[PDB]
RNA sequence: GAAAUUGUUGAAAGGGAAGGGCAUUUGAUCAGA
RNA sequence: CGUGGAGGUCAGUGACGAAGCCUAGACCGUAAGGUCGGGUCGAACGGCCUCUAGUGCAGAUCUUGGUGGUAGUAGCAAAUAUUCAAAUGAGAACUUUGAAGACUGAAGUGGGGAAAGGUUCCACGUCAACAGCAGUUGGACGUGGGUUAGUCGAUCCUAAGA
RNA sequence: GUGAACAGCCUCUAGUUGAUAGAAUAAUGUAGAUAAGGGAAGUCGGCAAAAUAGAUCCGUAACUUCGGGAUAAGGAUUGGCUCUAAGGGUCGACGAUCAACUU
RNA sequence: UUUGCUCCACACAAUAUAGAUGGAUACGAAUAAGGCGUCCUUGUGGCGUCGCUGAACCAUAGCAGGCUAGCAACGGUGCACUUGGCGGAAAGGCCUUGGGUGCUUGCUGGCGAAUUGCAAUGUCAUUUUGCGUGGGGAUAAAUCAUUUGUAUACGACUUAGAUGUACAACGGGGUAUUGUAAGCAGUAGAGUAGCCUUGGUUACGAUCUGCUGAGAUUAAGCCUUUGUUGUCUGAUUUGU
């Protein structure tokens, strides 16, 4: 008989199975679509899953109730050192689809990037790429020659990049290296671009600008078995269930005589590969730049770094890209930022946003102050110092 | 880290007893201070003194000190079968207060 | 000192059973003249 | 066709190996089956003509016995709780001693008894089996020792009753 | 000891430290708990849980077989410390001396 | 690495064969239209011709194809080199230069074949592997164990570790939590009970005040570190 009440069912079908994605770094399934008369420009970028604060804005919406008036937010820091261009991979289009037909690596390779390519760094030779180097002995024949068939060929032409973790707090020490295709046509010119980046870094803000919307990509937060409950947010049993009550009580009718995959079971939870879509950059502060996490308005010479430092990361040191709202992943995460797909034009996106305020205080606790010198001055003199 | 030598150290036993079970935290801490005086002599024959785990249980299987002092000396021993010939032997070290000690070599016993 | 059941060795086969019938290939083995 | 036993016969077979058993070795019969070779084995057995029956198994939730997959699986999670060192020992989470931490908290996890048990009491030796882990320990195994009454009970009295 | 108490909790004497252990801390369980705002809308049904609770003082309805209902209902207080007052025995209106708690 | 690995050449062994026995011989498009040739004013042009199947074209003679003598002509063909170009959809093939060299059945000769006994696939191909002999080339990792927690039931995942912007244990600082530690002192303290220099002092006294936003804790899944101490070659396995 039927359901004798309707409800919708309980999670997505398209994010199935909810498994374990086979990397840490989640990959781009997709990157925007080329427009060959642009210059050649990267259209995504690596960095780290900082933390998250809150941020004061004057909210630019007319029509809307709280328009010319003041908004708190919640954003995401992501810590985005350059990365280190290293390699240029070309794609060939098939009738069997994309289809990589020769790569072209750097003469030199950092031990960062070098670490990616072993399991027991420490107690190898480090041969990797040694042979390879000497394709640069006098005239670089060999690289050119590659270099040229990716120019003959591969009509699509990607870079390969890596991070510089050892500019992060993490402990890793063992670089994430990413393939980022290049937009902005004439392929000749694609590789000429990868080329002449060769051994050199590219920073987020020429590849990011303020109050672009763009899409983060990377494996969320992991959570181990997770019953049906949780994992698929049925409906809890009555407390008079025997048997446990945190499961779902029909799994199937008699006919078909199986369980159907869209029937919510016990499983892992988290640890996925999620792509979100529409994050408007706040901020593309530059690591160099003291008074990080400071506004027109605020002028408090402070930096991005929260009262005691990120809670599990540490200290943004680098540039970072400062997004609206949440991502998938945790802290310390490598995450993939890249352009918008299409182009927006909701009111939403090409709004200009300017921060009033950039909290940093304490995420460790009920943060009172802002700075050290706030805190002194609220304060007064302690036994200990100050 | 094949001779004999003393040191003392100070042992954080309560971020090691985070989180455990209140039955199991004094013989927990006597594995933690095993696994502890294990990593910094190497060796995996480890004696506790009886005044040590007394001073473990001195509160009870719950109320483990959050930092002991501890003299811990790497000894060789001779016996039936070799089976890791040195040994490290822990004692309490009977301090008034142990924060803000670092670790010594004892240097003499 | 059987069989069920089991170990080792040897041989053989094995994409969601295995086993069987007719026929022949291949491998092993063998009688009769 | 085959089986147990019986009369006759082949002056049948056999410790120089009967019967039995094993044998993707051979032969005969359409088949029930029969015959042979090899290995194992050790004391009886067979062909034919007849006689006789407790004479042929795949089943009966068949009977008895044995054995699997399940499966090194379910599980060995109530009674707050164990830890350090030494001794013994081949072997110690479990024995002993010492130290510590705890509990029963006198309506006890204390000290005695009635019913019941019958040596479980104690000592020495000792660990194949039992103590659903272990064991050097034990209410285990082996060998011994131990229960002393004119006054404590039975014995005597009567009760319901026999 | 606390406490009205052979209640519960801690301790003394005595006894035991005997339950197979070690390592992690997923789901679902068993047992114990908490939870914003709402407050039975859940469910056959307030099942389960929560709320109340001791003592002192105040106050207590319908009905009634006049005995009850009744701890009805509904309220206030409670610690610590320093004091004060009252409540006794013996010996010869008082004097001496001694002594324990309850309000 | 008890002389390891790979490639090439040769020899010898195995190993099988979804099945060779002259050649898979390359426009595209249309089909109520085309192919080829030719001409011009180059077109959706004129003229001629073809199909009616590949029953074609190429190749094809020689002890499974031997040994030799010539003629004719600078052709055909194989081999190993060599010049250069093109081909990326799975290119791994196509085209091309020059010389060398073998054959040439384009034509004319000489020698040989037999007895596999009247047939018996009468063995002529390619698929991998091993081994030996020479030559050419190179001189690592992974896992267990330890560690990390961005992970996790266990596997798995993510990290680190042979001398360093290394790692770990402490210590320091920051951050955060709580709420003012112990100790000492006090013309504080409701007071009660003693003593006399009757304005003080003695005993007890919840509590109060000051040192004291002090003290305690703070990664166990916080941040950081000019400090102290220590650690850094254990095991197994993997070859085209
Ligand atoms: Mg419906
Ligand atoms: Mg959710
Ligand atoms: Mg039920
Ligand atoms: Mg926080
Ligand atoms: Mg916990
Ligand atoms: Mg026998
Ligand atoms: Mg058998
Ligand atoms: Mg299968
Ligand atoms: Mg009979
Ligand atoms: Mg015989
Ligand atoms: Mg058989
Ligand atoms: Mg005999
Ligand atoms: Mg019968
Ligand atoms: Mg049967
Ligand atoms: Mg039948
Ligand atoms: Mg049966
Ligand atoms: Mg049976
Ligand atoms: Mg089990
Ligand atoms: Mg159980
Ligand atoms: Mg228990
Ligand atoms: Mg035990
Ligand atoms: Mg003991
Ligand atoms: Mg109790
Ligand atoms: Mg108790
Ligand atoms: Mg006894
Ligand atoms: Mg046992
Ligand atoms: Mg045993
Ligand atoms: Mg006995
Ligand atoms: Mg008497
Ligand atoms: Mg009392
Ligand atoms: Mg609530
Ligand atoms: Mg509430
Ligand atoms: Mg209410
Ligand atoms: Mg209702
Ligand atoms: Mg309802
Ligand atoms: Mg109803
Ligand atoms: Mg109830
Ligand atoms: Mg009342
Ligand atoms: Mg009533």
């Amino acid at each position: 008989s039927h359901r004798k009440y309707e409800a919708p069912r309980h999670g997505h079908l398209g994010f199935l199975p909810r498994k374990r994605a086979a990397s840490i770094r989640a990959r781009v399934k997709a990157f925007p679509k080329d427009d060959r008369s642009k210059p050649v420009a990267l259209t995504s970028f690596l960095g780290y899953k900082a933390g998250m604060t809150t941020i004061v804005r004057d909210l630019d919406r007319p029509g809307s109730k709280f328009h010319k008036r003041e908004v708190v937010e919640a954003v995401t820091v992501v810590d985005t050192p350059p990365v280190v261009v290293v390699g240029v991979v070309g794609y060939v289009e098939t009738p069997r689809g994309l289809r990589s037909l020769t790569t072209v690596w750097a003469e030199h390779l950092s031990d960062e990037v070098k670490r990616r390519f072993y399991k027991n760094w420490y107690k190898s030779k480090k041969k990797a790429f040694t042979k390879y180097s000497a394709k640069y002995a006098q005239d670089g024949a060999g690289i050119e020659r590659e270099l040229a068939r990716i120019k003959k060929y591969a009509s699509v032409v990607r870079v390969l990049v890596h991070t510089q973790i050892r500019k992060t707090p993490l402990a890793q020490k063992k670089a994430h290296l990413a393939e980022i295709q290049l937009n902005g046509g004439s392929i000749s010119e694609k590789v000429d671009w990868a080329r002449e980046h060769f051994e050199k870094t590219v920073a987020v803000d020429s590849v990011f600008e303020q109050n672009e919307m763009i899409d983060a990509i990377a494996v969320t937060k992991g959570h181990g078995f997770e019953g049906v409950t949780h994992r698929w947010g049925t409906k809890k049993l009555p407390r008079k269930t025997h048997r446990g009550l945190r499961k779902v009580a029909c799994i199937g009718a008699w006919h078909p005589a199986h369980v159907m995959w869209s029937v919510a079971r016990a499983g892992q939870r988290g640890y996925h590969s999620r792509t979100s879509i529409n994050h408007k950059i706040y901020r593309v502060g530059k690591g160099d730049d003291e008074a990080n996490g400071a506004t027109s308005f605020d002028r408090t010479k402070k930096t991005i770094t929260p009262m005691g430092g990120f809670v599990h990361y540490g200290e943004i040191k680098n540039d970072f890209i400062m997004v609206k709202g949440c991502i998938p992943g945790n802290r310390k995460r490598i995450v993939t930022l890249r352009k918008s797909l299409y182009t927006n034009t909701s009111r939403k996106a090409l709004e200009e946003v300017s921060l009033k305020w950039i909290d940093t205080a304490s995420k460790f606790g009920k943060g009172r102050f802002q700075t050290p010198a706030e805190k002194h001055a609220f304060m007064g003199t302690l036994k200990k110092d100050l | 880290l094949k001779d004999v030598v003393t040191r003392e150290y100070t042992i954080n036993l309560h971020k090691r007893l985070h989180g455990v079970s209140f039955k199991k935290r004094a013989p927990r801490a006597v594995k933690e201070i095993k696994k502890f005086a294990k990593l910094h002599m190497g060796t995996d024959d480890v004696r506790l003194a009886p005044e040590l785990n007394q001073a473990i249980w001195k509160r009870g299987v719950k109320g483990v000190e959050y930092r002991l002092r501890l003299r811990i000396s790497r000894k060789r021993n001779e016996e039936e079968d070799a089976k890791n010939p040195l040994f490290s032997y822990v004692e309490p070290v009977l301090v008034a207060s142990a924060k803000g000690l670092q670790t010594v070599v004892v240097e003499e016993d």
